[PDB]
RNA sequence: AAAUUGAAGAGUUUGAUCAUGGCUCAGAUUGAACGCUGGCGGCAGGCCUAACACAUGCAAGUCGAACGGUAACAGGAAGAAGCUUGCUUCUUUGCUGACGAGUGGCGGACGGGUGAGUAAUGUCUGGGAAACUGCCUGAUGGAGGGGGAUAACUACUGGAAACGGUAGCUAAUACCGCAUAACGUCGCAAGACCAAAGAGGGGGACCUUCGGGCCUCUUGCCAUCGGAUGUGCCCAGAUGGGAUUAGCUAGUAGGUGGGGUAACGGCUCACCUAGGCGACGAUCCCUAGCUGGUCUGAGAGGAUGACCAGCCACACUGGAACUGAGACACGGUCCAGACUCCUACGGGAGGCAGCAGUGGGGAAUAUUGCACAAUGGGCGCAAGCCUGAUGCAGCCAUGCCGCGUGUAUGAAGAAGGCCUUCGGGUUGUAAAGUACUUUCAGCGGGGAGGAAGGGAGUAAAGUUAAUACCUUUGCUCAUUGACGUUACCCGCAGAAGAAGCACCGGCUAACUCCGUGCCAGCAGCCGCGGUAAUACGGAGGGUGCAAGCGUUAAUCGGAAUUACUGGGCGUAAAGCGCACGCAGGCGGUUUGUUAAGUCAGAUGUGAAAUCCCCGGGCUCAACCUGGGAACUGCAUCUGAUACUGGCAA
């Protein structure tokens, strides 16, 4: 690193890095909980955990970590995988 | 009035799908004469409503597999 | 460049008059025309077709004082122009400015007219021109200026000039010091001596 | 941001500037989508020095493309007259 | 109207001739190199080899109109000032102009360089769908109320350094909830859910806790639908050589169902089919960035892709990932390896195939120059800052173009040299002499243009309660050029400071003499030289070019000597030893129909630049530039049906 920019960008891609990691790893939680609960044969705590995960994907998605358009295939995969039971 | 193409098919053996040897007459750049420049494709092949040297017409469609980019929109002259 | 030897010596190895003098005295009394240069001349070389091609171009070249670089640009025009070949080359020579000088008689020789063109002493249009190759469109008038309007061989040469030819093509008012380039010389208003067509198959080998 | 700018041509110490819409991230002489009038800032009299095109350029103008200081410049110039 | 107008051969096989056939040459070019010489100017060009290794200086920074803060500086309200009674001290004081450092927004993925790799994941042409898109712009709406902490800072402390660690406080357009939910996401629907950030300028009192409330303007933020631009993906054709590379492929071809990417897709996974490519060249080997274009060639063609432009790959080597709208990132971050560097020996730093520059390689390619004054780019409301992009300067005859190194007279045909038959001729109007001119270079002086804008004001309109602030429109004022001692123009004196190279037997234009003797030697081919050499060396003379002239390397032409245009196989080389025969190539005659090839028109595209035509401007030209033609092509549509082909009789 020779220039003060890429010095502080270069702490400034680790601090949204572990940032961004934490989120990730906080909606992937939630993602594995409604598959988990979608294949151990129920229908109601698949159900609420899909409530549970539904606005904090949403709320990355307009914050930009993911997007929309993988929001809406999580959703509807999910969605699909519930309604077969 | 949709950019098609017909020609024969070759193969039948995969699943859902099948072969088209199009056909055509290209004259030679240098030597000025025609000549016939066959081109292969993989074509979807929806219920397996073809067979080994019918004539078929095919469209062109988003790509269905790593090969396929062409679908059949109906068959003529299905001859055994 | 230009050529400073001789004068007589080309005229002699061309084998007739090329104009490069003022003509006050006649070729035989200042020279021997009839005998080459050398040792080896007072015989008549024996030449072939490209021998006679290279002398009818080399003629040309000494007497509008171009040379092959710049003789090439013009036949390249020439061919490049729509018509006969060998009569742009001729019209293009002759729409020089030192041609359109000499012809006028503001100089006694092409030499003098390229000289007084590089001193500035004549302008076109009124504006001076320091070229000795400026291309001469028809209704121009070009002008001697005042600075040198009075000089003893600037005068002399329009002397000289009202004992030979006087050019169709152009005009010319002595007591002005001006004259006019009307219209672009034809074949016939120029001399028969040259034969172009030996110029064309010349650079067409 | 797509603008309308003047990419230099011709030779040393004649400039010569053609009037162009690109996009402002490629460069000056490069690439370019339309080219709109030219300008000849050493042109005597009796010469055109411009020769801008107002209803191409506000083709853009109406779609986002952005006009630099001497594009405006010459736009007022031309339209005083 | 014009856009083209275009074709040379010669020498050598043989006692001699014809034919076939091989070799060489005259020609045009280069990012060229070497020898000799060397005046200037203008536009262009300048590591083709070691993608070899780099010392040194720059190349990406900006914003106080985002927020805490004043480490420097100047301007201070106040007071401690030596007192001179105003001031040349100096604590304190961020209040002001501004700002080191830091948080944060943006920029770093553009601009610039190289062509190692890639013969196809690349490039060109023409079609598309299954996608994204900051800054730009149009429309519809919203923009509510809260919080916990981190830097900078303080104290301590580890380490040679680089670089950190611990305890504590504070700010926002940093961060997170949270409030609402639409034409947004999910789904058949019902219904569920996701957003924000504020900042600056000026003002009348209704208010003020005296900071500001409240009003207006500008700017900024969030969601959606759009637009433009850019990016990603797919198909068809074209884009090198080798068959002494004939068999390749098991995630391989496809299908079903999950997962995954912004998006389709074996992109990936689990299972099921045994398929898929290939003689129209799969696979493998070697070489090579591609195109617009360039050279040659009249033309089809051949060679090639330097400089200008577009596309792709890369940044010491081999892989990796994050932030980010956009990199798997030249001057961003990890890790491994080689090469250097610092070291207190525990440990750390670096990547010129960026602009100059160093060493080495080679035949060889330049100055650690000035400037942001223009056009751009980044940041900023703007002023303004940076910019080795760029504009310019320096070197090089490397290429193109232009000018000059004087013009006229000047026979006693001066002198001298050379030749000679000894009469003479050549050098030779050439020199000298005589009158004149002074372009270029030098001296002096004058002097455009590249400059449009910006700032300070003023008047009007818009604007709002508002003659306030702000935008626009005009006008005035002092200005902003590295080039630059500019281009350019006018006087000074004086021909003064300015011509060389190659060749002279034929091809090919240009001959005599002297030394030599198959010795020295020339050479592109025929060849020359063995005592009169126009062929070796020198002199005189002459020829061709010209600040260039010769030599060498490469391409094309001539080479109709790979012949599609444009050749041959009885005897020069060329008919398989002969038959059958698959694929393939071609195919008798009539009608009807289809209209694929073919033929006509139209549309889109075929970038710009380059070639050409008509013009225009640098004192002409080179050079630049306006318009047009052209880019022979491709895709679609409208038709024609004579021929080939598809179908039927
Ligand atoms: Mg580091
Ligand atoms: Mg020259
Ligand atoms: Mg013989
Ligand atoms: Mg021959
Ligand atoms: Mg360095
Ligand atoms: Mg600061
Ligand atoms: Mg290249
Ligand atoms: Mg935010
Ligand atoms: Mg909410
Ligand atoms: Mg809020
Ligand atoms: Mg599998
Ligand atoms: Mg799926
Ligand atoms: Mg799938
Ligand atoms: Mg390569
Ligand atoms: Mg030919
Ligand atoms: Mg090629
Ligand atoms: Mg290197
Ligand atoms: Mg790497
Ligand atoms: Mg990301
Ligand atoms: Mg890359
Ligand atoms: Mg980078
Ligand atoms: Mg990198
Ligand atoms: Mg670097
Ligand atoms: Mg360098
Ligand atoms: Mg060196
Ligand atoms: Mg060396
Ligand atoms: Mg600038
Ligand atoms: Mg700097
Ligand atoms: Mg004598
Ligand atoms: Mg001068
Ligand atoms: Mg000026
Ligand atoms: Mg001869
Ligand atoms: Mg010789
Ligand atoms: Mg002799
Ligand atoms: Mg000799
Ligand atoms: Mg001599
Ligand atoms: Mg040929
Ligand atoms: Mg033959
Ligand atoms: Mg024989
Ligand atoms: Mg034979
Ligand atoms: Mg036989
Ligand atoms: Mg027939
Ligand atoms: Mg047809
Ligand atoms: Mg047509
Ligand atoms: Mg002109
Ligand atoms: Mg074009
Ligand atoms: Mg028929
Ligand atoms: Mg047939």
């Amino acid at each position: 690193a020779n220039i003060k920019s890429a010095k502080k960008r270069a702490i400034q891609s680790e601090k949204a890095r572990k940032h961004n990691a934490s989120r990730r790893s906080m909606m992937r939680t939630f993602i594995k909980k409604v598959y988990a609960a979608i294949e151990a044969g129920d229908k109601a705590a698949a159900q609420k955990a899909f409530n549970e995960m539904q606005p904090i994907v949403d709320r990355q998605a307009a914050k930009g970590l993911i997007h929309k358009n993988k929001a809406a295939r999580h959703k509807a995969n999910l969605t699909a995988q519930i309604n077969k039971l | 009035k949709i950019r098609t193409l017909q020609g024969r098919v070759v193969s039948d053996k995969m699943e859902k799908s099948i072969v088209v040897a199009i056909e055509r007459f290209v004259k030679h750049p240098i030597y000025g004469k025609f000549i016939k420049r066959t081109t292969k494709l993989h074509v979807h092949d929806e219920n397996n409503e073809c067979g080994i040297g019918d004539v078929v017409e095919i469209r062109e469609c988003r790509p269905l597999s790593k090969t396929k980019s062409w679908t059949l929109v109906r068959v003529v002259e299905k001859a055994v | 460049a230009r050529y400073l030897g001789p004068k007589l010596k080309l005229s002699r190895r061309e084998g007739t008059d090329l104009f490069l003098k003022s003509g006050v005295r006649a070729i035989d009394t200042k020279c021997k025309i009839e005998q080459a240069p050398g040792q080896h001349g007072a015989r008549k070389p024996r030449l072939s077709d490209y021998g006679v091609q290279l002398r009818e171009k080399q003629k040309v070249r000494r007497i509008y004082g171009v040379l092959e670089r710049q003789f090439r640009n013009y036949y390249k025009e020439a061919a490049r122009l729509k018509g006969n070949t060998g009569e742009n080359l001729l019209a293009l020579l002759e729409g020089r400015l030192d041609n359109v000088v000499y012809r006028m008689g503001f100089g006694a020789t092409r030499a003098e007219a390229r000289q007084l063109v590089s001193h500035k002493a004549i302008m076109v249009n009124g504006r001076v021109v320091n070229i000795a190759s400026y291309q001469v469109s028809p209704n121009d008038v070009v002008s001697i200026r005042e600075k040198a309007k009075k000089q003893s061989r600037v005068k002399a040469a329009l002397e000289l000039a009202e004992q030979r030819e006087k050019p169709t093509w152009l005009e010319v008012d002595a007591g002005k010091m001006e004259g006019t380039f009307k219209r672009k010389p034809e074949r016939s208003d120029l001399s028969a001596d040259i034969n172009e067509h030996l110029i064309v198959e010349l650079y067409s080998k | 941001m797509v603008t309308i700018r003047l990419a230099r041509h011709g030779a040393k110490k004649r400039p010569f500037y053609q009037v162009v819409v690109a996009d402002s991230r490629n460069a000056r002489n490069g690439r370019f989508i339309e080219r709109v009038g030219f300008f000849n800032p050493i042109a005597s009299e009796k010469e055109e020095g411009t020769r801008l095109d107002l209803d191409r350029i506000a083709h853009w103008v109406g779609q986002g493309a952005t006009i630099s200081d001497r594009v405006a410049a010459l736009i007022k110039e031309v339209n005083k007259a």
